[PDB]
């Protein structure tokens, strides 16, 4: 009895009136159960139409309004604003599509039938509108901090972008230094710029920025919460050496680790260096290389013998604490960016290339470290077998890639063609008279200035044999490598003699990346990389709200593409922080806990993990995280007990439409 | 001249957009099917379809998005499970399971929407009125 | 040192420009979205499907397009051009040419003084216009009137009119009576706005393949380019999505794809670079012909199939599995039979090492991409340099792919170099962030 509904029918200027009797529709609507006024007008998407709607609202005191007009996706915001201007809730408005679905498809010889269909549509719309409630828009506050996991070029770029946007940001790096893979590269294709030179300003900018907390040598222990508020627990690994800030906080005025290096000079323990791919010695207390952002000299506790000589080497500064353990910090962030990067696929498998059993077979990262001036040698590429300079280097492209055998990877690694060309150029430049052979199977120079780079590499004298390497033997006397394949162009078998063989191995996610992406509720892709919110129109986002992806952890990329992805992720993460609120969907699900039975079937039924099972008044019931719900309606349509309320699309309102369809 | 009574429940993002596009392209089809316009066609409970059939529906059509094209990424699979079980139920209760169907219309297929309307109308006219109306409901 | 106006300008309403404008608006900055064409959609609105997920292009783009129009922080100036830009990163005084739309929006009609709204989009005007011209959205293959829209799913649906082709008979005026949306005597308007930063997203066009005479693109009637094939294969194209031969309208059973058409060429006619996506939409076209036309076979005359991205190689595997033939040889030349306009493609299959002459009912050239016309003039208006390849130059090739040497100007999309849609969107978001930095700080030092 209480609901009073007003029905307004648009002619659309003979677009609707030319196919059906508008007078019949109005005279029929005048007799529906809850109808105070029924009116017709020519163009109700115009200002006089809104004026008439408001006048009718005021003068009949309508509870709700039904407009028989074009599709809701065309003019629903228009009429919602019209109804709101007039003293009614925006979501109290209902629309009957009588143009795109009744008048433009029933033109010829269907006059009574089109009018009858219009009557039915208006009846169903009025039936739904008689049961519409008030949806007050509500939002969730956003913590004004951001977290970036991974200190590589993507993580560094995202952190700098978020900081320069005015947002306090945490940069979480597993290693004692941030630089990442870019720090390991000697040169960069196709410009041949020095990698450390172009990256050092970025590293010092990250180190100096007041809006970035650069927490290195630490990782994520656990994560809870949603887009509004992520409670993230981090473990600070026992660094063993104090920064000057930490030294002052500890109590001693003596600074902590100005980076002199005396401790490493006196340490008696020798261990491999992960930064140099294990080809260089390092002490228990060490730095990765000279150009590390935090120059703080980590100590390797599982290799240290606690001989206590580094402490005398560091006297009057007291930077070394040999007996401290990992700390735990609880940080409250608003959004998160994942930039975990990549590692090399283990090419010790795929036995026909003797990566581990032949000494002069190396991978691409080892080659980069060996040819860089800061590597184990003075930038002089030498054979690991005897230290003599090579004159003949082969490059095996696609090593473990585009492989469907189940050992390698079925995808392309994107950059192995380009850095193989860069390596060929570097060997042909640094060693005079050396010849580079590239055993290739689809040279892929797709990026800007990449084809020109390929042309230049061929012009400088590199040999391109179009054939995937079949197998590799080695001569016992001289540890040179026989490479057996076919030159498919020229159509002949080929056995190439090389002093050095470099495998362009595939790339895979870093170890522990899958555990991290599970910790944030991010699904993997069918290649094993992190999945995207939409492969086309949202390369940065993720199904879980407030989490964004940047860099090769989303998929192998070049440095420029990685930086573009990182900046996009930073922008997407900054948007909710800048706004300060996340507006909830107008039509989220609500659990009526008086009807929930705590079965928990619906929990695994939401794509966005909004639904969870939690206590309330001592009863186990379902809890809806409104920040994650998107109004899909899957849960509400499943629950047998009807304990989930899909507002504006509730079971009573939909059944009311179905009931009115079979009414008079 | 008995007039068929077909009810449609079409998702907002693909099927409703497809019907709008068909209307925009002036594609003609008989005026027999009326729509409901849920958000995701995963909103469709089985009780909706069963209530429609009990109340006197002659045929029921549910239209969603192609697999992998749902706006909410998983709704049409839940809908597909529910509609498969619905087809089982209508066969095993003695109803003609061909009175009900679920189509996958994208937002670019207006002609497909018109073809679906024609096919549904023809099938329901062939099957005749629902038996449930004769038996005291 | 100098204040920054809390406004931004995005030139180009393509997917890059749309994404940049949406990102800037969501950050809270008032943004101008400047579009040359009457609609914003861009090249992505012309595609039928998208590699490698085979999703429909309009369906994904329609929500993003609807948002730009509704968004209150974005003023969407379509059918407008940038006349002049003066100033610097602090204040950019940009004067814009609102070309004569010929039809008023309801806001403009209200401002004029008439209560009658302007152009609800009924389309009655186009039903009476007696002039028939080619449609640039279908680009010469479908008819359109003097007053028209590019397609049905246009963001601003206001039915522009081409005054260079209109005869001013006034029949559309009577077709639109009582709304008064059509004013046949209106002309260009000059507006001045002040913006803090600018984002350039001008996009790309097709390289003119009337040259390379060995492929009779404009000579033989059944030789088409990639975008013509996309328009022909889309269900909303000139036909009902049925790929038919332009020569006689019959359904082809056999079509060839000439990859690298005008690409990786050092002869001075084509382009010396790779267009970075020819291979993938060629594979997509092969899939579409094999699915739509039963028994039709695709031949791809290729050279270094380049499926480098995420799920690109698996798409290649699927295409080969569906039965696509891959002949590794650049097409030497093309002849046609005078009687039945079939196309003889002469090349070598370098694998198998033999000369090859392949009959095809249809031939599709995967032409290289080029900067749009007038993009160099606009690039000079903002003081941006060009690359050696002719694309707009970035500040640093590695660590600043979006910024330029000139302050306050940022690049996004194919205007910086050919890219896929996800790469374009990532670049657009990065450019939006770089433009938002000075506005959010509200001050820069020079
Ligand atoms: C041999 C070789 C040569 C190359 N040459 C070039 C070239 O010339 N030009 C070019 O443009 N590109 C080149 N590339 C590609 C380039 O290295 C990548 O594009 C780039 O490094 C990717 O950036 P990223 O920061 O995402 O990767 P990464 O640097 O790997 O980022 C990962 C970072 O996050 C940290 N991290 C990982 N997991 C965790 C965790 N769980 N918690 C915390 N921190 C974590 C890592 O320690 C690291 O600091 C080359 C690649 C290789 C392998
Ligand atoms: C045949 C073909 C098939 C493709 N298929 C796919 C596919 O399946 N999947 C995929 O991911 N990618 C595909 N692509 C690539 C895709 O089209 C591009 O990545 C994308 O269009 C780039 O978007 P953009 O906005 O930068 O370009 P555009 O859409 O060209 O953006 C330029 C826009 O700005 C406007 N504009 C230009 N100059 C000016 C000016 N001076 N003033 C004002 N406005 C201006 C233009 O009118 C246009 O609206 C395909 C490309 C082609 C050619
Ligand atoms: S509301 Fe819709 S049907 Fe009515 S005049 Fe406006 S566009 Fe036409
Ligand atoms: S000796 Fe002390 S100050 Fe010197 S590098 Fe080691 S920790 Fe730092
Ligand atoms: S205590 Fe450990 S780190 Fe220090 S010198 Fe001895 S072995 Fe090296
Ligand atoms: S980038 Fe080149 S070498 Fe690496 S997998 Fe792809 S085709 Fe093979
Ligand atoms: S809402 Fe329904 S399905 Fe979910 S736990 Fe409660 S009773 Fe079970
Ligand atoms: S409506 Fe969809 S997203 Fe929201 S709680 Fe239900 S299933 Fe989850
Ligand atoms: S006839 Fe008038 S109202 Fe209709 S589309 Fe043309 S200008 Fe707009
Ligand atoms: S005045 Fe121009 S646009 Fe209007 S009907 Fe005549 S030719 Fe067409
Ligand atoms: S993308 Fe493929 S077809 Fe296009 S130029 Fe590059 S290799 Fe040739
Ligand atoms: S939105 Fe249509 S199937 Fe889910």
């Amino acid at each position: 009895t209480e609901p009073r509904i007003g029905v307004f029918v648009c002619h659309c200027g003979t677009n609707i009136a030319g196919s059906m009797s508008i007078d019949d529709v109005v005279n029929y609507a005048k007799t529906l159960p809850y109808v105070a006024v029924a009116d017709q007008y020519q163009y109700m998407c115009s200002t006089p139409g809104q004026k008439k709607i408001d006048d009718a609202i005021k003068e009949y005191n309508l509870t709700g309004v039904v407009v028989a007009a074009c599709s809701p996706r065309l003019h629903e915001p228009t009429f919602r604003t019209a109804t709101k201007e007039g003293g009614l809730n925006p979501f109290r408005f209902e629309m009957a599509n009588i143009r795109e679905q009744n008048s433009w498809v029933h033109m010829h010889g269907m006059w009574d039938e089109a009018t009858q269909k219009a009557k039915d549509q208006v009846r169903m719309a009025v039936a739904k509108a008689a049961k519409l409630e008030d949806l007050v828009p509500k939002s969730v506050p956003v913590e004004k901090t951001a977290m970036v996991v991974g200190g590589g070029v993507a993580g560094m770029q995202a952190a700098l972008d978020l900081a320069s946007a005015g947002i306090k940001t945490y940069l979480i790096e597993r290693t004692p230094t941030i630089g990442g893979r870019m720090s390991q590269l000697d040169k960069t294709f196709p410009t041949l710029d020095c990698s450390q030179c172009i990256l050092t300003p970025k590293m010092v900018d990250v180190g100096r920025h007041p809006n970035i907390e650069m927490m290195t040598y630490t990782e994520v222990e656990k994560v809870e919460g949603y887009i509004g508020n992520f409670d993230v627990t981090l473990r600070k690994k026992a660094r063993g050496v104090l920064t000057p800030t930490e030294a002052t906080a500890k109590g001693i005025v003596g600074g902590g680790c100005n980076g002199c290096g005396d401790c490493s000079a006196v340490c008696p323990v020798i261990k491999p260096n992960p930064f140099e791919m294990g080809m260089a010695p390092r002490k228990a207390i060490y730095i990765y290389h000279a150009q590390v952002m935090p120059l703080i000299y980590t100590v390797d506790f599982d290799s240290c013998v606690k001989c206590g000589l580094c402490v005398e080497a560091c006297g009057d500064k007291k930077a070394i604490d040999l007996e401290m353990q990992d700390e735990f910090i609880t940080v409250k962030v608003g959004t998160a960016v994942l930039a975990t990067g990549y590692e090399l696929f283990p090419i010790e498998n795929k036995r026909e290339w003797g990566y581990k059993q032949f000494d002069n077979v190396i991978n691409a990262l080892e080659f980069e470290r060996l040819i860089c001036a800061s590597g184990p040698t003075g930038g002089h590429l030498v054979r690991p077998s005897d230290g003599k300079t090579p004159m003949k280097v082969g490059f095996v492209l696609c090593a473990g890639s585009r492989d469907n055998t189940g050992i390698g990877k079925p995808y392309c690694s994107r950059f192995c063609c380009m850095y193989s060309l860069k390596h060929a150029h570097q060997i042909m430049e640094k060693i005079p008279g050396a010849v580079a052979y590239l055993f290739y199977m689809d040279i892929r120079s797709f990026g800007k200035m990449y084809e020109e780079f390929y042309y230049r590499i061929q012009h400088e004298g590199a040999k391109f044999i179009r054939g995937r390497v079949a197998n590799v033997l080695e001569d016992k006397e001289t540890k040179n490598l026989h490479v057996f394949t076919e030159d498919t162009l020229l159509g002949r078998p080929v056995d190439v003699e090389v002093d050095l063989l470099v495998l362009a191995a595939a790339v895979q996610p870093n170890e522990g990346a899958n555990e991290l992406r599970k910790k944030f509720g991010v699904s993997a892709s069918q290649d094993g990389w992190m999945l995207e919110a939409h492969p086309k129109l949202n390369p940065c986002g993720t199904t879980t709200a407030g989490v964004f992806l940047a860099g090769v952890c989303q998929g192998p990329k070049d440095i420029p593409d990685t930086v573009a992805q990182a900046e996009g992720a930073a922008s997407a993460a900054s948007i909710p922080i800048h706004m300060g609120e996340v507006e909830l969907e107008p039509y989220f699900a609500m659990c009526i806990d008086e009807l929930c039975a705590g079965c928990g079937m619906c929990v695994n039924l939401c794509p966005y993990s909004a639904l969870s099972l939690g206590e309330k008044n001592g009863r186990t019931v379902m809890v809806v995280t409104e920040a994650k719900c998107k109004g899909c309606g899957t849960c509400g349509g499943f629950c047998p007990g009807g304990a989930i309320k899909m507002q504006h699309f509730t079971t009573p309102q939909i059944v009311a439409q179905i009931d009115a369809f079979f009414a008079g | 001249d008995w007039k068929p009574q077909i009810l449609a429940i079409i998702c907002n993002w693909c099927s409703y957009a497809g019907a709008d596009l068909a209307g925009g392209a002036r594609i003609q089809y008989p005026p027999t099917v009326r729509a409901i316009r849920v958000m995701c066609t995963g909103r469709v409970d089985m009780l909706f379809i069963l209530k429609a059939f009990v109340e006197g529906a002659d045929g029921v059509l549910v239209s969603g998005c192609h697999f992998g094209d749902c706006h909410y990424l998983e709704g049409n699979y839940k809908a597909a499970k529910r509609m498969f079980m619905i087809k089982n139920l209508l066969r095993n209760i003695g109803l003609d399971d061909r009175r009900f169907r679920m189509t996958f219309v994208s937002a670019s297929e207006g002609a497909k929407w018109g073809m679906v309307m024609e096919d549904v109308t023809n099938t329901i006219k062939e099957l005749g009125p629902s038996p449930i109306k004769e038996f005291k409901k």
